[PDB]
RNA sequence: AAUUCUAA
RNA sequence: UGAAACUCAAAGGAAUUGACGGGGGCCCGCACAAGCGGUGGAGCAUGUGGUUUAAUUCGAAGCAACGCGAAGAACCUUACCAGGCCUUGACAUGCUAGGGAACCCGGGUGAAAGCCUGGGGUGCCCCGCGAGGGGAGCCCUAGCACAGGUGCUGCAUGGCCGUCGUCAGCUCGUGCCGUGAGGUGUUGGGUUAAGUCCCGCAACGAGCGCAACCCCCGCCGUUAGUUGCCAGCGGUUCGGCCGGGCACUCUAACGGGACUGCCCGCGAAAGCGGGAGGAAGGAGGGGACGACGUCUGGUCAGCAUGGCCCUUACGGCCUGGGCGACACACGUGCUACAAUGCCCACUACAAAGCGAUGCCACCCGGCAACGGGGAGCUAAUCGCAAAAAGGUGGGCCCAGUUCGGAUUGGGGUCUGCAACCCGACCCCAUGAAGCCGGAAUCGCUAGUAAUCGCGGAUCAGCCAUGCCGCGGUGAAUACG
């Protein structure tokens, strides 16, 4: 119900209402920023590697 | 479970990004995804070179793919047959012009991602981990450096009692920003658990 | 009070507009 | 609540409708508890799916704007 | 399975659990179903009532006798 | 407050009378940090003063606030299985706070429906050594002295 | 002037 | 005076290192005391136990689980159940055969899935105009190797994380004492936020830590002008509207500035008290960062992976129900119990963000939600937009009331295939409990607590009173 699931987040069958986000690195379905397209985990793990454009840990 | 990445912590200053290219909130997503799909294919067929980094620049509708390595060879072949079929495979799934490149690393022992895969491999090849660590560090500090540090997660030697063998030499202030410390991390994959290794190489400063 | 859906703060705290709070 | 229409599922009417010509039997299964009972249905019982099975829910005048799903409880011992 | 229950007795105790629990259950062909589940059952799980939380064992018996002469 | 002897935050002089105390009293009438709708009330009272006593609202203060200063109150301690609530002197600083506080509290009790009225009235009766606020003064002073049995216990 | 915490 | 049977694999001496003490010495933290506002009571929202149920998916469990995963459950999401279907299959890879090799609009049937089915025709390798089929894409069905699993194990594991703890610590090399475990260093004397520094000393240095480098708020200047500006005159429909002008404001980029440097008092030093200059002193206010390790902590359900396990189903698909259940009990919360107040109208002042099937100027119909029209905007130059408390003059006049908005009847708008379960606002009518909260218990030492409102992530919509930020007003008190 994981792989066979992301394999439907890709398509847009009947109605648009069933159109829902989904992380890209993994199949994360919750907490996914339409912007980056990554979950909150992947997002953090990457920003650490530096593989995230213009992104950097804030501080104020 | 503390300590945070020493890279995303230096991003601001010390360390540069690893994929710099301004972008609009309408593109950033698809493009950022591109860099990954690229770092992904270059991950496999290139592992024999030691892809110790992959900086990717882009002005627009182009790509500055640069595979820095301490040992090119297999990257090119002996003229331009290999390194050519890779520029081939790249844009062979990227609607843009994959401008490929290949740099060199003088001292591979002073490269984290490398020393990482190093020990990470002596592991899958059943080696005295207590040694591989004290030896790999005995490679850096010796081959010119100021600090060294290796770490291996649980399942060492195969013992069901998942340990975590330390071992470091020199200096490694992950708290000090003005220092620049190279970090690496590879994953040995054995019959039992799935060990993990961390590399810490201290270099310059100010 | 901030729950009287038929008043001033009624809509303020609510974030809507109605007969009891037309848009200016 | 809808304002322009009556969101009654296709198979709902299409079936019932022809069933009105000469007044067919009655046993009419369904899975559209999420539809509506427009007038003219009076008399025709429907086998609504409470999620588990078909409930022989009778239809009468009074109950109109109400839906089919609003006649087949879905939990027990409320 | 339908059968009904009658808690003849039930008493707690000191730290945690239950000291003695006796019950009467009816419903067609009942004893025949619980007669088999007669003996001492063992359990292995992390003892909550421990500091280290070590893996611990526990024994408790289940007797089964039908309501006959009254 | 185990290290520093803390610090006595400073009260900025009034913006009408120029009194660093005429404010400390307003501060106590301040609910939700609303000093405007608070100091206002106070000021609507000073007019309740000059209108029920030629007395200018200043000594109606230096008097009601002076007739409330408890000379000595009680601060409990425990030597060990000792339910001794020792009586003892009051910090000149503390005195004022207890005063002003009790003045407001008392005020907020009177049956006067408005507000300034209460403060105004309570200020007069307290000035007149007979306000609900002084009741708290003697009441507090009763406990003290009445237990001078524990004079060797002023921690 | 204040009890107790089984046994991997 | 003085046994034995039986029984255990130790009983024990000293000395280590720790942990512990209702031992002691010194010193800290909103720990207490000092003081202000809450919870516990009521109604409701929400998370949990319980019970219930066809199912009410699962995990989290003192602190450190309970507005937690969940930064968006009507079908989706979804892991649960009932029912209808599908098997190399929703996806990867290689391969097999006659098919077949881009391929396109439907018909029928059913709840949908699905089963079935009615037509266009394949650039081309090109012996070759041709029959043909080599033919690259590469879809159709059978067959093979395999796929698939939020099924189990967080005591098989990685990574990431919580926590003691931003605590002042934990260690190393060599030497010296010790038979040894280990000790000295790191104790002691003075000091600080600190294993901070100083002073001694069988010790001498060194590493991980603190500190410092980094960012934000402060003051100042350099560069920069479509933000702003009669600062100066100008014309000004009198709105920086306009030419005009970088002076302000300000925007964002690089610097400067504070160091116990100076004076006075103590002192062996370190450093403390205190003086002036200054926007700022003795880490200037907040962030960033969190050691050796601890809790067989958390996480196989984000993911990765060892081992076990189901593989025409422990897989896959759809319709529908469920996660929203309710005699109860607990946690976090919202709004109240009114006059420092509530209602009505008028008039003001922010910040940080945010916008292409997006934010909507202004009109218009509508009591209104909202709905027709429509300009601006790729956005310091247009929109969200009005901030609210306040200022203000006026209606209530102490009453369950003009306090309170729960419940419920009737009628609507918006997103969406569709709001019965189970959505959000709108309006009319209902106007419940609560008159300040038992034993207990929580937070906060300053632009803090209290109180007020705005924006953002998620996202069709939204159950958001939640979470992450911002600024308006602005305290009380610290003896110890
Ligand atoms: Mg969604
Ligand atoms: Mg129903
Ligand atoms: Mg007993
Ligand atoms: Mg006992
Ligand atoms: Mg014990
Ligand atoms: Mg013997
Ligand atoms: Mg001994
Ligand atoms: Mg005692
Ligand atoms: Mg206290
Ligand atoms: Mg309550
Ligand atoms: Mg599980
Ligand atoms: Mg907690
Ligand atoms: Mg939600
Ligand atoms: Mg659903
Ligand atoms: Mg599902
Ligand atoms: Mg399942
Ligand atoms: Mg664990
Ligand atoms: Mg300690
Ligand atoms: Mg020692
Ligand atoms: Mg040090
Ligand atoms: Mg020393
Ligand atoms: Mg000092
Ligand atoms: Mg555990
Ligand atoms: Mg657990
Ligand atoms: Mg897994
Ligand atoms: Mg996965
Ligand atoms: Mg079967
Ligand atoms: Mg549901
Ligand atoms: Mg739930
Ligand atoms: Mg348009
Ligand atoms: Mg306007
Ligand atoms: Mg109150
Ligand atoms: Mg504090
Ligand atoms: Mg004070
Ligand atoms: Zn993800």
């Amino acid at each position: 119900a994981r792989k066979a699931l992301i394999e439907k987040a890709k398509r847009t069958p009947k109605f648009k209402v069933r159109a829902y986000t989904r992380c890209v690195r993994c199949g994360r379905a919750r907490s996914v920023y339409r912007f980056f397209g990554l979950c909150r985990i992947c997002l953090r793990e990457l920003a650490h590697k530096g593989q995230l454009p213009g992104v950097r840990k804030a501080s104020w | 479970g503390n300590k945070i990445h020493p890279i995303g912590f230096r991003l601001g200053i010390t360390r540069d990004w690893e994929s710099r290219w301004y972008a609009g909130k309408k593109q950033y997503r698809h493009l950022l995804l591109e860099d990954q799909r690229i770092r992904g294919l270059l991950e496999k067929e290139l592992y024999s070179a030691g892809l110790a980094r992959v900086d990717i620049e882009r002005a627009a509708d182009n790509v500055a793919v640069t595979v820095h390595v301490a040992k090119p060879g297999v990257v090119i072949g002996r003229g331009g047959e290999r390194i050519r079929v890779l520029r081939e495979e790249l844009a062979k799934l990227t609607g843009k012009n994959v401008a490929l490149n290949v740099q060199e690393v003088q001292n591979p022992n002073l490269s984290a991602p490398l020393v990482a895969q190093r020990v990470a491999e002596q592991i899958e090849r059943r080696f005295a981990v207590r040694r591989a660590i004290k030896q790999a560090v005995q490679r850096v500090m010796e081959s010119g450096a100021k600090g060294a540090k290796v770490i291996v997660s649980g399942r060492i030697g195969g013992a069901e009692q998942a340990r975590t063998e330390w071992a470091a030499q020199g200096r490694v202030p992950l708290h000090t920003l003005r220092a620049n410390i190279d970090y690496g991390f590879a994953l040995a994959r054995t019959t039992y658990g799935v060990l993990g290794v961390k590399a810490y190489i201290f270099l310059g400063e100010v | 009070g901030k729950g009287d859906r038929r008043t001033r703060r009624g809509k303020i705290w609510r974030g809507t507009y109605g007969k009891y709070r037309p848009r200016k | 609540s809808l304002k322009k229409g009556v969101f009654v599922d296709d198979h709902l009417l299409e079936k019932v409708l022809e069933l009105n010509a000469k007044g067919e039997k009655r046993l009419i299964k369904t899975w559209s508890r999420r539809s509506t009972i427009v007038p003219e249905m009076v008399g025709h019982t429907i086998a609504v799916y409470n999620g588990k099975q078909h409930v022989p829910v009778y239809i009468t005048e009074n109950m109109v704007g109400h839906k089919l799903g609003e006649f087949a409880p879905t939990r027990t011992y409320r | 399975q339908g059968f009904q229950v009658e808690v003849v007795d039930l008493t707690p105790g000191p730290e945690a659990g239950i000291d003695y629990a006796q019950i009467l259950v009816k419903g067609e062909n009942a004893y025949g179903l619980l007669s088999p589940e007669a003996g001492v059952h063992r359990l292995v799980r992390p003892s909550p009532f421990d500091a280290s939380g070590r893996r611990h064992t526990s024994f408790a018996g289940v007797e089964v006798i039908p309501e006959v002469d009254e | 407050a185990r290290r520093r002897r803390a610090e006595v935050r400073q009260l900025q002089p009034d913006l009408v009378y120029g009194d660093v105390l005429v404010t400390a009293f307003i501060n106590k009438i301040m609910r939700d940090g609303k000093k405007n709708l608070a100091a206002r009330i106070f000021y609507d009272a000073c007019k309740i003063i000059q209108e029920k006593t030629g007395q200018e609202p200043l000594k109606v203060f230096k008097q009601a606030v002076e007739n409330v200063k408890p000379r000595m109150e009680v601060r409990s301690r425990r030597v060990g299985g000792a339910n001794y609530q020792v009586p003892m002197e009051v910090s000149p600083r503390r005195q004022q706070s207890l005063a002003l506080r009790w003045l407001v509290q008392a005020a907020n009790q009177r049956p006067e429906r408005r507000a300034a009225v209460r403060i105004a009235h309570e200020l007069m009766d307290a000035a007149e050594g007979k306000g609900g606020a002084v009741k708290k003064k003697e009441d507090v002073e009763r406990m003290a002295e009445a237990n001078r049995a524990y004079a060797h216990y002023r921690w």
